[PDB]
């Protein structure tokens, strides 16, 4: 996990448009149990690429937010 | 004061506990089903 979090993050920084890499780099934060951290990322990346019609992104961001709970509104969005 | 009877008294008693059934939460309610579910490749 530390290895393929550390792979994606490289990947990150050498191509920014490569979704896949960052989404691959939540997966790993939620893998370590970083569920602040993983939710803190997403937010970021929602936030700098709103037009971005990633599903899997939006569908991860509702679930985690149903488990927080207090941010069902936008779990619902 | 010879006039009509009547009572007044106000109802204001609680009724009984209705005990509904209770809901049954998903498999993806529960922490380990979500850990497995997120880290599929």
């Amino acid at each position: 996990y530390v290895q393929a979090q550390k792979q994606f993050k490289q990947a990150e920084d050498s191509q920014n448009s490569n979704t896949l890499a960052k989404l691959g780099y939540a997966q790993c934060l939620i893998a370590r149990n970083e569920v602040g951290d993983a939710t803190i990322y997403l937010e970021k990346f929602f936030k700098e690429n709103q037009d971005s019609k990633s599903s899997e992104m939006m569908l991860l961001l509702g679930i985690i937010y149903s488990q927080s709970g207090k941010s069902y509104y936008k779990a619902i969005i | 004061r010879q006039d009509y009877i009547a009572k007044v008294r106000y109802q204001n008693d609680l009724p009984a506990p209705p005990c509904p059934p209770k809901l049954l939460k998903y498999e993806i309610e529960k922490e380990a089903p979500q850990k497995e579910f997120l880290k599929d490749s």
